[PDB]
């Protein structure tokens, strides 16, 4: 008998609180409780609903047309989008005509190239005959959008020549880096002074071994300093050469700062940065050849900084040119064929050699230290 | 109908009316409750002291602050603080109002559940939004991707976000963040013999930390200059007249953000914790996220964190593509302003949870609902 | 005198005697140093701990993992875990007990020279063989020829072996193993709703991918009534309380070894990679190929994955309907009990490389007594 489901529906709106639901069939089961609670005689209290209906109820008892050709996701983006600029979509469209930078960025551009007007949304715009005030914000900023000649050619004006310049601050140190590190590698001082210090240990350890006399190594060998390990399994091979040169030859020291502009290494894969430069560098000449089919007020907006822009990534290419000329050089001068990738492993080589070179300096520096104050513990448990 | 915007954030609640550029009250949440006896007959002595009421009297008040690490534990506390910033400062009715609401990442379920049947059963409202304080953090700052690390008084998170998409796998969530700090700056104080011990000295303590701190550009040279010579000891006075003067701590504090085992935690700084969290997101949008690191949070207020942060991104990650940090000067508002955009929108107002889906749905809508 | 063999694993170094049914010693491969600064006396405390001794103390160490995915990268920490497992793991000097050893497939040759030139130089050991272990392998089943799947902590391949030679041309690699499933495994039961911050959920996952896991002879049937079974879903209860509820993940965990687009690569299965490594080798060795079909590794410990390997390889080869995929109980220890077997026999004696060969021939030596 259904004495628990035979219920009065209160007048008023009662709170919902939550627990998980089990269904009908496993309820009434012959084992479980339910069958002896559906019973008539099972003890049935009847709860007061009236004092719980005064304590847990509820204590609750234009012009919509913006005639946007939009959907709602765009028109919620583009209005995330406008509202940022925190002034009126006139001078939006002014700054877009007129060709300023300060308020443009790269992500800005590319928010707004992501949010332009489709051709049925601008067919329905150019369609459009009754009031203007009567529109949205968005399809306001895209009458005012079209109403700019060329605006898409404009908007990429401003996205190239920001991403340009933002490319260019980026890889022309990077290049001048790349450039003087390997000018730096193929003329050194010291460095072939302390080949001659490494060969010459080297040549007498291997003696009287098909491994030994040789004349020369490449700069790889320059790594495997660091898998040599002594019988205390402490002091490589380039803590000993370090520690000797020390005491006798401390113009070896001063190896690291002919080296200094190779450090670091490019850090970074040229050949990316050379597709994105002649991605950059073609996309700008693209761009000026469709301003040079565009008005004369497109192109004494831009063409100067086009021009400015193609000048300073040809004088990249030519920069890039000569790090392929001097690759060359560079594989000539460790005696690799150029077929192999003698320009990063180089550079990562020589970063990695002179990090090497680095923490060898400064453990040799902490191995004197503690000597020296394991030598003054020593002196001091003598002297008390 | 104006909406509201209540950012109910670990620290300080940030309340006020949508549409506006900064929320009109901002109070610390915090309940005082008097440890001593009352003698004084009369004059309105109430029980439980909530909001500046507890700040202002704080010396004779224990505080309980309502949130820890982001969760909310005490819910009478909580229920009182809401009370407070609906009637006392807002002096609005809850039943004409859309309240906006804020919330942390990866928090619990019945936590969304709870605070869902309190702004509906108890304040009962038309409408009201739960969303991610990071989601609007970038939505002042007008961008729609970007990665957003969100330092408050005890969740340090991170958040990445493409074309509005929040990744959920790369979110993380540090337990470091300006409690910690303060209790490092109680520990490290007592160095120089000043003892901080009670509730009442954690707000002193609070506000020396806001006031004098900054982050070091160098820990190691910052030390050397500090060993070498005394030029960047600061006075602060005391409210008993006192004056006490802090040399390496202004630096030695916010330093627990990049150096967590200070406080003896083994996880890496917040650096790293960009870092992991930019290696979780796909090769492809990693460069849009490199050039879009936003702050938000009043633990970034220190006047040194930006540049300290680009160093350590730059350092950290792979030099190739473009490392950009967006430190607005008014970020520690920046989740209130996100709510002020988001809630004057045309189109939100078909996002609105409204009563009607309460009645059909419990509690449980905004799972479905909100991300 | 009796023989020591090591596996040197990614996740679980094991060590012991040779003709021993199990090994003596196994403990992770694990190197932990003093996690805050402190140094006083306190009874000579060490340095390093390594093993079970630093799984028993970890909580004040942070540890080191060395081995990444197979391969040697750190040489020191493995330098270590060495002199751990001669000196005080099995409590011997390796002077003059021959040792066999184990390497992982595809290794690079500058890997195995200064394995071998820091077996002959530091430790000085009379006599050692690099074996891949896959060979090992094969040899705890008890044949020399046939294509072996070895899935351990690191990596998965698959190796042909010719009477006891391995080709190195046609071994394949499947870049996962038991590390990858438990990140899988912590990344799916995360998605179901747990979290998995602290090493000792870390570990109490581990003993679920231990105990509970499972393959199913089909996973698409078995996903068909993955909502309709009543034995699929298990759980799990850490000492604290915390509960672990696992349903289809189970067999969602390895089945990652069969297909690897789960967790998001294109890389082929521990079925595709064995089949696409058949056809690699000359036609006549196929059959036995296909004839002693071993798997190996902890990573195989999953309840019906043999007729699941019968089942793909039946869909992928023809003429392979009534070939059994042996699975010994014991092959957890494979590798090692294989060793056993090898070094225990009367003829290795010649295959061992004495201390003048790499003396007259350099370390070189690995490359050609070892293949
Ligand atoms: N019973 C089991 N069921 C499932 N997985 C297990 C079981 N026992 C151990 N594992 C897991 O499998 C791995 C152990 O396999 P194994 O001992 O072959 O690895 P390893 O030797 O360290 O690795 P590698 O051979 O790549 O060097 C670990 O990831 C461990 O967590
Ligand atoms: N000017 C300041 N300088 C340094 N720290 C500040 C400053 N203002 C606030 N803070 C710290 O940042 C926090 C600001 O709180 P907020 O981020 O707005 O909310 P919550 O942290 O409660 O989520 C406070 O706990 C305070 O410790
Ligand atoms: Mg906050
Ligand atoms: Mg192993």
């Amino acid at each position: 008998v259904p004495s628990h489901r035979r219920v009065n529906p209160p007048t008023l709106r009662m709170k919902k609180l939550n627990w998980q639901k089990l269904p009908s069939n496993v309820a009434r089961e012959h084992n479980s409780m339910w069958a002896s609670l559906s019973s008539p005689d099972a003890e049935a209290v009847e709860p007061d609903f009236s004092s719980i209906e005064r304590l847990f109820s509820f204590p609750a008892a234009k012009e919509p047309k913006e005639i946007t050709f939009l959907d709602a996701k765009k028109s919620l983006n583009l209005n995330i989008f406008l509202k940022q600029f925190k002034c009126s979509n006139e001078e939006v469209a002014a700054m877009i005509r007129a060709g300023d930078t300060t308020k443009f960025d790269v992500e800005v551009l590319k928010q707004l190239l992501k949010l332009l007007p489709e051709k049925h949304e601008i067919e329905n715009l150019r369609a459009f005959t009754e009031e203007r005030a009567k529109l949205a914000s968005a399809d306001h900023f895209y009458l005012l959008l079209l109403a700019i000649p060329c605006y898409q050619l404009r908007i990429e004006c401003m996205l190239l020549c920001e991403g340009a310049a933002a490319v260019l601050d980026m890889v022309r140190p990077k290049a001048q880096l790349v450039l003087a590190a390997c000018e730096s590698l193929l003329t050194s001082r010291q460095l072939p002074i302390f080949c001659q210090l490494i060969l010459r240990i080297g040549n007498f350890l291997n003696y009287g071994s098909h491994t030994g006399d040789a004349d020369g190594f490449k700069i790889s060998t320059l790594l495997k300093l660091t898998e040599t390990k002594s019988q205390q399994n402490r002091v490589t091979l380039l803590h000993h050469v370090l520690e000797e040169a020390e005491k006798s030859h401390p113009d070896l020291l001063q190896l690291p700062r002919d080296l200094e502009q190779p450090s670091q290494a490019a850090g970074i894969n040229l050949e990316i940065i050379r597709s994105e430069a002649s991605s950059n560098l073609k996309k700008l000449l693209e761009t000026e050849r469709k301003v040079s089919a565009s008005v004369a007020e497109v192109q004494e907006q831009y063409t100067e900084r086009l021009q400015a822009s193609i000048s300073a990534f040809r004088a990249l290419d030519e920069l890039f040119e000569a790090i392929e000329q001097k690759q060359r050089e560079l594989a000539d001068y460790l005696c690799e064929d150029a077929q192999q990738l003698s320009l990063e492993d180089t550079f990562s080589t020589m970063k990695a050699f002179r990090d090497l070179f680095l923490r060898a300096l400064k453990e040799n520096k902490d191995r004197k230290e503690q000597a020296a104050k394991a030598e003054r513990r020593k002196q001091q448990l003598a002297e008390e | 109908t104006t909406a509201l915007v209540c950012d109910n954030g670990s620290g300080l609640v940030k309340a006020g009316f949508a549409g506006d550029d900064a929320p009109r009250a901002v109070f610390p949440s915090i309940v005082g409750r008097p440890r001593h006896q009352g003698v004084m007959v009369g004059m309105g002595q109430k029980d439980s002291y909530v909001g500046d009421e507890a700040q202002s009297k704080r010396g004779i008040l224990t505080l309980k602050y309502p949130i820890e690490h982001g969760i909310i534990t005490n819910w009478d506390d909580m229920e009182k603080i809401w009370h407070h910033t609906f009637y006392n400062e807002l002096r609005v009715a809850p039943e004409e109002h859309p309240t906006l609401l804020t919330e942390a990442p990866l928090n619990p379920k019945a936590n969304r559940e709870k605070m869902t049947q309190i702004m509906f059963e108890t304040f009962n409202v038309p409408a009201m939004y739960v969303a991610i304080q990071a989601v609007l953090s970038l939505y002042a700052s007008g961008r729609t991707t970007g990665i957003v690390l969100d330092s408050g008084d005890g969740v340090t998170h991170n958040v990445p976000i493409y074309e509005g998409y929040a990744l959920p796998h790369a979110i993380m969530r540090l337990d470091l963040a300006g409690r910690d700090l303060t209790d490092y700056l109680m520990k490290i104080l007592t160095e120089r013999g000043y003892s901080f011990v009670t509730t009442a000295e954690r707000e002193i303590v609070r506000d020396i930390k806001e006031k004098l701190c900054y982050v070091a550009l160098d820990f190691e040279n910052e030390m050397a200059t500090a060993a070498s010579s005394s030029s960047l000891e600061k006075s602060y006075e005391l409210p008993d007249g006192q004056v006490i003067t802090i040399g390496n701590e202004r630096f030695r504090c916010p330093e627990t953000l990049f150096q967590p085992s200070f406080i003896g935690m083994e996880s890496a700084g917040i650096h790293e914790t960009t870092y992991n969290s930019i290696m979780k997101c796909d090769i492809d949008i990693r460069k849009d996220l490199y050039a879009n690191n936003v702050m938000s949070g009043g633990t970034t207020m220190y006047p040194g964190i930006a540049d300290r942060m680009q160093k350590e991104i730059t350092a950290l990650a792979p030099s190739t593509m473009k490392i950009k940090i967006i430190a607005p000067p008014e970020r520690k508002y920046s989740v209130w302003i996100g709510g002020s955009i988001l809630a004057s929108l045309s189109t939100f107002q078909q996002m609105w949870i409204t009563k009607q889906e309460y009645d059909e749905a419990g509690p449980s809508i905004v799972h479905r609902k909100c991300f």
